This record gives C-alpha cells, sequence and structure tokens, in this order.
C-alpha cells in the first residue's frame, strides 16, 4: 500500500497533469460530436419535410 | 422485449433510486483485518500495474483518442451541409 | 464513426451489404436473432451477410485519478443514474408529442371546417356582386 | 451459479436488448415528428388560405350590398 | 483517420461493402474506373456498391470516453483478465517451491537418522576406548 | 435469479471484494512457504557440517582403539 500506492500517485500525477488536459480536449470534441449528431437528425427531418 | 434486465431497469427508474455499491474500501479502520490488509497491499499493486499500464497507455495513446474524435466530428458537419444544400434547393423551387 | 442502433462509437463496427449502415456486431448481432431482418430499413439480413470493417482503432484515455474503487462505486453508479433519468426523461418526451399531436391535428380539422365554411360564403358573396 | 465470470456475460446480455429497445424507441420518436412537423406546417400553410378566402368573401359583400 | 490506399487524411471518406475499410472517395472512385474491384481483397465492388460516412440516423450519440457504460464494462474484462495471470505466476511458482520444500524435507529426514547414529557411534566410541 | 437489480450491484462489489482478498491470501502464503523453505536449508547445510566434526571423533576414536 504505502510503495504501490506513492508509485500510483506519482504515475497517476505525472499522468494527469499530462492528460488531463488531454482529458479536456478530448471532452470538448466529445460534446462538439454528441451537438452535430443533434443537428444532423433536424436537417434529415427538414430534408424530408422539404 | 428484454429479460429480467427490463423489469429491474423500469423499477430503478420509477423509483428514482440507484442501486448501492461497495462503501467499504475507502473507509476501513486500524487494529478479518488480516484479509482486508492482503487486498489492499493486491489492489495498490494492480493500480501500479494498472497505471503503468494506464500511463503507457495514456502517454502514448494520451491524444490518440483525440485524433480519432476529430475525424468522427468533421463527418457530422459534412452531413450538415449536404442536408443545408437540398433543402435550400427544395424551397428555391417552391418559391418560384 | 458511430453506430445506428444505440448511439455507440463502436469497438468491432460491422456493415450490412443491403443499407450501408454501421454498427457495433453486438447490437447487430442482437437485432438478427430478435428478427432477422435490416433494422432500418427492414430488408432481409442474416449474420453471414454482415461485413467486418477495419479502422485504426478508438482510444479512450482512462482517467489519470482512477482505480478499482471509482471504477466500482463512483462511475458505474453515475452509468445506471444516466441511463435510468434519461429514458425515464425521455418516456415523458414521448408522451407529450402524442398529445400535442391530438392538439395539432384537431386544430387541423378545425381550420378545415372553418375554410369549407368561408368557401360558401365567399363565392355566393361574390356572385350576388355578378347578380 | 454466484461465481464471476458469467455474470458479466449475464451483464452483456441485458444490455443487448437495452440497445435493441432503445432503438425501436427512437425510430418511432423521429418516425412520428415527421407527421407532427409536416402537420403543423401544412396547418399553418392551410390556415392562410382562410385569411386570403375571408378578405375576398368580405369584398363579395360590400361589392354587392353598395351595388 | 487515414485512407489505406494514399495514407493521407481523407477529406471524403466512403466505406466500402466487400472490403470493411474506409477509403478517400476522389481515390477509390479512380481505382473502380480502373477495374470494378476493391483495391484490398481484389474482390467486386461499383460506385453504388461503396457508401459514403453518415450520422447514425436519430439516436444521438457521445464521443468514446471511460464514464461511457459499454467502454467501463470492456474495462473490468482487462482488470480481471490480467489478474488471472496474476495467480499463475503465484500458482506455478508455488509448484516449484512445494517440489524442493518436498526434497528438501526428505533430504532432511533421511540424512538427521545419519546424524543420530555418528552421535550414537562416536560416543560409543569413547564409552568403549576410556572404559578400556 | 428474479433478484433485485440493486442488490446484483452490491453482489458484485462484494466478489470484487472476496477475489481481492482470495488474491492477495494466495501470495503472502506464497512468500513464506519460499521463507519456511529457506529456513530448511540453513539447517540443511547446517548439518551436514556438523557431521564432518562427528566423522573427526569416530576417526580419532578408531586410532585410539587400534593402539
Amino acid at each position: 500500500m504505502t510503495t504501490e500506492a506513492k508509485r500510483a500517485a506519482k504515475m497517476e500525477k505525472k499522468m494527469k497533469i499530462l492528460l488531463g488536459g488531454y482529458q479536456s480536449r478530448a471532452m470538448g470534441l466529445m460534446k462538439q460530436l454528441n451537438d452535430l449528431w443533434d443537428q444532423i437528425e433536424q436537417a434529415h427531418l427538414e430534408l424530408r419535410t422539404f | 422485449t428484454d429479460i429480467m434486465r427490463n423489469e429491474f431497469e423500469r423499477l430503478a427508474a420509477r423509483q428514482p433510486i440507484e442501486l448501492l455499491s461497495m462503501k467499504r474500501y475507502e473507509l476501513p479502520a486500524p487494529s478479518e483485518c488480516v484479509n482486508n490488509s492482503m487486498a489492499q497491499l493486491e489492489h495498490q499493486a494492480v493500480r501500479i500495474e494498472n497505471l503503468e499500464l494506464m500511463s503507457q497507455h495514456g502517454c502514448n495513446a494520451w491524444k490518440v483518442y483525440n485524433e480519432n474524435l476529430v475525424h468522427m466530428i468533421e463527418h457530422a458537419q459534412k452531413e450538415l451541409q449536404k442536408l443545408r444544400k437540398h433543402i435550400q434547393d427544395l424551397n428555391w423551387q417552391r418559391k418560384n | 464513426l458511430i453506430c445506428s442502433i444505440s448511439n455507440e462509437v463502436p469497438e468491432h463496427p460491422c456493415v450490412s451489404p443491403v443499407s450501408n449502415h454501421v454498427y457495433e456486431r453486438r447490437l447487430i448481432e442482437k437485432y438478427i436473432a430478435e428478427n432477422g431482418t435490416d433494422p432500418i430499413n427492414n430488408q432481409p439480413l442474416s449474420e453471414e451477410q454482415l461485413i467486418d470493417i477495419k479502422v485504426a482503432h478508438p482510444i479512450r484515455p482512462k482517467p489519470p485519478s482512477a482505480t478499482s474503487i471509482p471504477a466500482i462505486l463512483k462511475a458505474l453508479q453515475d452509468e445506471w443514474d444516466a441511463v435510468m433519468l434519461h429514458s425515464f426523461t425521455l418516456r415523458q418526451q414521448l408522451q407529450t408529442t402524442r398529445q400535442e399531436l391530438s392538439h395539432a391535428l384537431y386544430q387541423h380539422d378545425a381550420a378545415c371546417r372553418v375554410i369549407a365554411r368561408l368557401t360558401k360564403e365567399v363565392t355566393a358573396a361574390r356572385e350576388a356582386l355578378a347578380t
């Protein structure tokens, strides 16, 4: 628990510093994709309307 | 049209109550605990192993997902345009 | 890039040859066994008819602050909360669409009767000017 | 029965239905919205027929009345 | 993300329905006009057989993340499938230690009978010789 | 079983909680069986040094008996 979790916290905080930035980067992209998928349907719906 | 899964899922949503998970590992107490201790050591080892594995995957992959997510996004907005162009044409036709 | 059933980002996408649409293998395999036809186009489709596709693989960065503990407790709890409160709210949205459908068709047919009533009114008023 | 690996297999099998159900529920959701949209548009379109019709009917009255 | 024929980032991806692989429309179109075939598997393919990449339909998706329920379930497979190999490292190493312990305790049990006889014989030789 | 689903959450919690200790208990036993094996190897090699001095006391005795 001491040896491993100290390594884990070091591995985590080293990853977190590099990857919390890349998480934020990823999250935004995901959100954008989701939004787009939402506009896609309204345009398909309106296409089939018109 | 599903098995037991649908009965407990619809009951969980109707009642507005999520099933309780293992609220045990985080708290614990010093001075049965020989087992609980040996659980923690193995879990910590796995975390280091997983952390190395996770870091190892995150360390090079950390951004690989982002590269893929940008290819996935642009494809949707190309469709948005293709739909935009048809409908506009239709409207113009009607107007004329 | 997504699956056309669940709204996933598939791990093993497979395309059907009757209707060009990518599904995640597990979800399309389940549909064919339930009723052997394509979900979107309702065309005859079997498990052998499917064609697996290849891509550069999808990567998710597991959070740095992760462990068996949050993944068992906090993350899995949020996933079955988010599934529960969404579909319940989605069932609420489907119920109102059918109610707001009935207010649409009634108000429509109400307008049809006004037009039919005014079509007899106008032309006879114009006819009276002719007479 | 109370092991472990098949519990995850069972968790997959019940989810497999969850996805199949959500698909058929969404199809009817959007397919009904097309009828809703086409109706509301055509309703207010057919509503403008009346506005036009009413004013012409009205013009026929004062014309004939004053004549 | 890539086109398999050229190696570029394709600006108009169209997936074929004979060899499942994302090709760039302008590149694959010329490959079909050369000969009606799929470049990878050399199976027959026409331009109508090729299909552009699309938004699924009406179900909204979200990007592939650690939260997502299916990605979380495939994660717990990795956890257990790795921990199952961790058990083999200790089951296999236990079968060497107990096998060396079995031969060690047998050599101990075969030897200590000879220590008991030499402690008898060397003291018996001292008991015999000292009396004379 | 028909089993309530919120309970199946706590089962999977308990089963991972159990397997974590069933993996832990099997590793500390491997370390102590190797540790107690190493204590036997010291006694094994220490005993065969003690036989060499006991053989000398027998060899010294066989010389004195001859005289």
